[PDB]
């Protein structure tokens, strides 16, 4: 019932406290968590290791002219800079002073891959794959400038 | 304790566009002095303190279906309570719960002796209709609680003044029947 | 019982003429049928008494009988409402009645409705 | 100025040739503070903070409602109360009057050469400022309650000399 | 540094009102007089004398008088009791619409009343909007906190009476908890 | 209470005339009625005090009677304003009602607007 416009994609580098922002003009979105678990057999029975999970989310957006952040992006797969995201989910508020912060996942790690492609008479898009590294953390998160 | 203490709303005394917010509180119709408001006052992002002798806080109230033959609206102060955190609460009054509804709010506060006042955020509430009902109080109710508590008050006031300058002739009588009672109770022991 | 139509009346300057209104009393309603009326002038309803005003209602059969400065009732405790109870001499003239609803301050006049109804056995 | 005004504004006033469009600020007043709107203008030239001093440059900044006109609107030309003269702190106090008027409210800076006609204008912006149930909500009660508090003081003042 | 407020409505005050003190105002909404009633709009006024200390006070507060609405004049007939004060009175009109807006226009001026009637109807008059649910209280706030701080003042004076005494209490309970050792 | 309408025109050199203004008063309306005239020019509004001059409205009747001169009373500080307080002897009359108005100080007379409106005879 939710329309995917309503999930809400924000990074900042770690160092910079004070910086914030979001990514516009997503088209696909998508999160994923791998589960590595093959057993290994056993004479009386069979045991099912537990792995690690590698979580990653890639994301497709385009690129215009009063924004940079791309450019931060693709700086970042390279100088392999820590991040951190936030996938809000809007319309989702607090339930007890958290009003204003709606609801979110939290996640630090880096970009693992930048890779944008132009198309003759159209508008030039990029694709950023992020590791999270590690477990997601849940809560509630605020916007800037209530957009 | 039995009361619908556990909300709570904070109040960014803040310039940078603060919306209206649903603040997600519905309170029902068949409830009397048992809904009240936790507010909680923060500055820029800690919270501000508060107190009822430097400035004096009030909360305007307003129903949305408000009209001049049909509507709700009220001005009444706070209780503040643990004010170094900057939190008080509003007891919900009993007139106003008969109008159910949408409803905005809004708290403003005013530093005495300058009379500059300060607003907040202007945000949204809800209040339910339950089926303990069938008196309508359709009148719209437009009373400025706070002006009217200080006339009262200043009318209280001239009685207790009237009061004590008619004690005042009963000073010398209870001086007396102290000094009176301290020398009994030397010669007792 | 009673039979009671309830009518709105503006003073709109741009003329005022409130056509058939859907009331429809008959002969043999002698006394239990009543209108009932309301002026609403800019802002809402007029406390006549509050200032000085005096109503008057003149109508004017469809046939003959012709009456000027009828009776009525004024509940002032509310507002400038009317209740015109006809005394078993109007209704008893079938066919259409249309009216004049004057509105007089001292030396000063109004004409702010003309409405009528019809009538049968 | 006091510890009690928004103050929650620090807006980056460059003195930069290059451009400089336009600021939609993020910030509003709700029409009514009317006692305390106060904004904490920044200065730079480049990169680095302006040191402006009172023998040094004047200040000034004006103000404009968005629909202004002989018969309706608003504009005001006044100074700007300087806080810091090394980090180029400005503190303006706005008015009581315009936040009387609801809306949007377009502004300007303006810096006089203290001894010569020479003058300096940094970028515009915009503090929109909303409405408010407190500056609305009625047309009658007001007055009845002014009335009401007047006839008690009219009332009590004869009670209180009388006793006095 | 010009000021034009949206709400266009104003209440002047006749300079040819220097006879008898028929105080004769006129109401401008957008540039228009407007057409008033007693039920569609509410009116008051309040006159205080020159700085008396508290003795002579000519402290009234009335409506208004309806002289001509549709030409939008409200007149105020001065009560013969009030010019006896010849002292400048200062005087705080208010006009209110309820045009679905809060708008409550006050009109704040003063003249030299004669003991005979109003004489010099001068002075520097200002018009205020009372657009906010807090100078209500203080549109009379001045006056109101004055007479509120005399009777505070006259409130501690009587209480420094009454502690003249509560130390004599208080010495007598000392000195007889001393003379009982 | 009172019948009142709330016109504006302008002076212009194409000339003006005004269709018939929605206001059917009523004969009965003896002393209610009124109209309110604001003249309109270049700037926006006009004032007459500023350059003395004194407006007259002259409106022919139905076929019985001619007004001239009527009291067409100044108002106030408004500058521009005219609350022509209808008066009875005119409406005593009814049907197709049409005036003029002027401005004149002294050799300067200048018809501002031809206007209309009707009456209703109610008896």
């Amino acid at each position: 019932m939710k329309n995917s416009n309503d999930r809400i994609i924000l990074f900042r580098k770690a160092g910079e406290k004070v910086d914030a922002t979001k990514m516009l003009f997503l088209t696909e979105y998508g999160l994923s968590h791998e589960a590595d678990t093959d057993t290994e057999d056993t004479m009386d029975g069979s045991y099912n290791t537990g792995g690690s999970v590698e979580s990653t989310m890639s994301g497709t957006a385009k690129m215009f002219y009063g924004d940079d952040f791309a450019d931060e992006i693709e700086d970042a797969v390279v100088d392999r800079v820590l991040y951190e995201a936030w996938e809000v989910e809007s319309r989702i508020p607090g339930k007890n002073g958290d009003s204003a912060k709606f609801k979110a996942k939290y996640f630090q790690g880096f970009h693992n891959k930048f890779e944008l492609k132009a198309e003759a008479n159209g508008i030039d898009e990029y694709e950023y794959e992020y590791g999270v590294n590690g477990r997601f953390q849940r809560g509630f998160a605020t916007l800037p400038e209530a957009v | 304790n039995f009361s619908k203490d556990d909300n709570l709303i904070e109040l960014q005394t803040t310039s940078q566009y603060n919306p209206v917010i649903d603040t997600n509180i519905s309170f029902y119709e068949s409830d009397r002095g048992t809904g009240v408001l936790n507010f909680a006052v923060t500055k820029n992002n800690r919270p501000l303190s508060i107190s009822s002798e430097h400035v004096k806080t009030f909360i305007v109230l307003k129903t949305d279906d408000y009209n001049v033959d049909r509507g709700a609206y009220i001005s009444d102060e706070l209780t503040i309570v643990d004010a170094i955190n900057g939190r008080l609460q509003y007891v919900i009054p009993n007139e106003f719960l008969k109008h159910s509804g949408k409803v905005h709010a809004q708290a403003f506060f005013t530093q005495n002796g300058s009379d500059n006042v300060v607003v907040e955020r202007q945000f949204s509430f809800n209040i339910e209709n339950d089926l303990v009902s069938g008196f309508d109080g359709i009148t719209k109710l437009v009373y400025i609680k706070s002006i009217q508590d200080t006339i009262e008050a200043v009318g209280k006031d001239f009685n207790q003044l009237k009061q004590n300058m008619a004690d005042t002739q009963t000073l010398i009588a209870k001086v007396n029947d102290s000094a009176t009672k301290g020398i009994q109770q030397i010669e007792i022991k | 019982m009673y039979k009671i139509k309830d009518v709105e009346t503006r003073i709109k300057n741009d003329g005022v003429d409130l056509g058939d209104i859907g009331c429809r009393f008959y002969t043999e309603d002698e006394n239990t049928a009543s209108i009932r009326i309301g002026i609403n002038d800019k802002q809402g309803r007029i406390d006549l008494k509050a200032h000085g005003l005096t109503p008057r209602l003149h109508l004017f059969m469809e046939d003959g009988s012709i009456f000027k400065n009828e009776p009525l009732i004024i509940d002032d405790v509310v507002k400038g409402f009317i209740t015109y109870k006809i005394p078993k001499k109007v209704i008893k003239h079938a066919g259409y009645v249309r009216c004049k609803l004057f509105l007089e301050k001292e030396e000063e006049k109004i004409h702010v409705a003309n409405f009528s109804f019809n009538i049968v056995d | 100025v006091d510890n009690f005004s928004k103050d929650d504004n620090l807006i980056e006033l460059q003195t930069t040739s290059q451009y400089n469009p336009v600021i939609d600020t993020n910030i509003s007043f709700y029409e009514s503070d009317r006692g305390t709107g106060v904004l904490n203008f920044a200065v730079t030239k480049n990169n680095r903070p302006l040191s402006i001093s009172s023998e040094h440059v004047k200040t000034f900044i004006v103000l404009k409602t968005d629909d202004y006109n002989v018969d309706r609107g608003a504009y005001i030309s006044d100074e700007l109360t300087i806080v810091d003269a090394i980090n180029g702190r400005l503190q303006y106090v706005i008015p009581n009057e315009f936040l009387k008027h609801s809306g949007k409210v377009h502004a300007q800076a303006f810096f006089t050469q203290n001894g010569s006609d020479n003058v300096v204008v940094e970028r515009q912006f915009s503090f929109n400022i909303e409405n408010d149930l407190v500056s609305g909500f009625d047309g009658i009660t007001k007055l009845v309650y002014i009335k009401s508090i007047q006839d008690t003081i009219e009332a009590v003042g004869k009670d209180f000399n009388q006793l006095k």
